[PDB]
């Protein structure tokens, strides 16, 4: 089997720089490659095929480059759309091999979080859990430290966090903070507190309830 | 226009077998090639096969020739492939895709199936309200303990698309799934609308509306 190595699996770039994603065979492929992109909704298109044609519909700062066992996908000028993990695929050989694919991390300027907290509900509580949820809505960049405080205790181990993928449009993060406690627990406390530190706030912002 | 609609989620037993189905429409059916390709969690495709649909004619990834079976039925012009003696090695993505021929390349993909391997039992999500207890407004919905993934979510049926952030599931320490679907609305639309998430778990056929009061 010809082994395809992407050996670049994470790769950031500014919005407008050239971006170069490289592929090797194990053998000479004689230009029998083609490429993929997948955005993050696991939705697959073909960008090139036979090393250098564009797919039909795809943008023409696209090129591919390349022969024997080496192979470039460039994007001239980068835009926000173009958050995906690309992957290469040779059909010199059956069986056809896969690169491991590069996912783009694209750098834009700094946009801090706007911050929501949110207690759980009736609803919730009767079956014995409350779920507490922070939301860090529309950042960049991705690193961010949320801070669960209860009647202004900080708490550990437990809340667990996620992030979405990288926006099509404006290049930016959200995250949910969600901190799990038994009804009983949740009922001892009065104020629930989430503190977000991130590079676009010039001082930790702190959102807030009181229960009862 | 070219459409490939892969049938939907799956869970199934370790060693039993799944049938998966890939609809197409807008070709000639019989006129295309259709392979397979598998993506496991975090990792990235394996060609698994193809079918001349013409005369059902095989090839097949060494790889998979125990697993993997690739059927047509011309009539309906879908495809199959069929997975069995599944093990949790089986938990994937399977995509459905067409050769077009330029110079060969997989021109059109399905949306993709995953299909779950697990001995644990299906169970539907609970369907929570998220709202306050400013310049924008936030709610949401938190869809909570569920298996297997996934679940979809929209807001008040598809018409509620920009702001919407649905987060990535994660595993709680009881094996069980949870995420949260948010939006923002700036303050001055907020009062307009009513917000009702609309949430759908396959494997249990679960559908739930709920709708976030504003509060008064």
């Amino acid at each position: 089997d010809i082994q395809m190595t992407q050996t670049t699996s994470s790769l950031s770039a500014s919005l407008g720089d050239r971006v170069t994603i490289t592929c090797s065979a194990s053998q000479g492929i004689n230009n029998y490659l083609n490429w993929y992109q997948q955005k993050p909704d696991g939705t697959v298109k073909l960008l090139i095929y036979y090393t250098s044609s564009l797919h039909s519909g795809v943008p023409s700062r696209f090129s591919g480059s390349g022969s024997g066992t080496d192979y470039s996908l460039t994007i001239s000028n980068l835009e926000p759309e173009d958050i995906a993990t690309y992957y290469c695929q040779q059909y010199s050989n059956l069986p056809y091999t896969f690169g491991g694919g590069t996912k783009l991390e694209i750098k834009r300027t700094v946009a801090a979080p706007s911050v929501f907290i949110f207690p759980p509900s009736d609803e919730q509580l009767k079956s014995g859990t409350a779920s507490v949820v922070c939301l860090l809505n529309n950042f960049y960049p991705r690193e961010a430290k949320v801070q669960w405080k209860v009647d202004n205790a900080l708490q550990s181990g437990n809340s667990q966090e996620s992030v979405t993928e990288q926006d099509s449009k404006d290049s930016t993060y959200s995250l949910s903070s969600t901190l799990t406690l038994s009804k009983a627990d949740y009922e001892k406390h009065k104020v629930y507190a989430c503190e977000v530190t991130h590079q676009g706030l010039s001082s930790p912002v702190t959102k807030s309830f009181n229960r009862g | 226009e070219v459409q490939l609609q892969q049938s939907g989620p799956d869970l199934v037993k370790p060693g039993a077998s799944v049938k998966i189905s890939c609809k197409t429409s807008g070709y000639t059916f019989t006129e295309y090639i259709m392979h397979w390709v598998k993506q496991s969690h975090g990792k990235s495709l394996e060609w698994i096969g193809g079918i001349i649909p013409n005369n059902g004619g095989t090839s097949y990834n060494q790889k998979f020739k125990d697993k993997a079976t690739m059927t047509v039925d011309k009539s309906s012009s879908t495809g199959y492939m069929e997975l069995r003696s599944l093990t949790s090695e089986d938990s994937a993505v399977y995509y459905c895709t067409r050769r077009e021929v330029y110079y060969y390349a997989l021109d059109y993909w399905g949306q993709g199936t995953l299909v779950t391997v697990s001995s644990a039992s299906t169970k539907g999500p609970s369907v929570f309200p998220l709202a306050p207890c400013e310049s924008t407004a936030a709610l949401g919905c938190l869809v909570k303990d569920y298996f297997p993934e996934p679940v979809t979510v929209s807001w008040n049926s598809g018409a509620l698309t920009s702001g919407v952030h649905t987060f990535p599931a994660v595993l709680q320490s009881s094996g069980l799934y949870s995420l949260s679907s948010v939006v923002t609305v700036p303050s001055s639309n907020f009062g307009t609308q009513t917000y009702t998430c609309n949430v759908d778990h396959k494997p249990s056929n679960t559908k739930v509306d709920k709708t976030v009061e504003r509060k008064c």
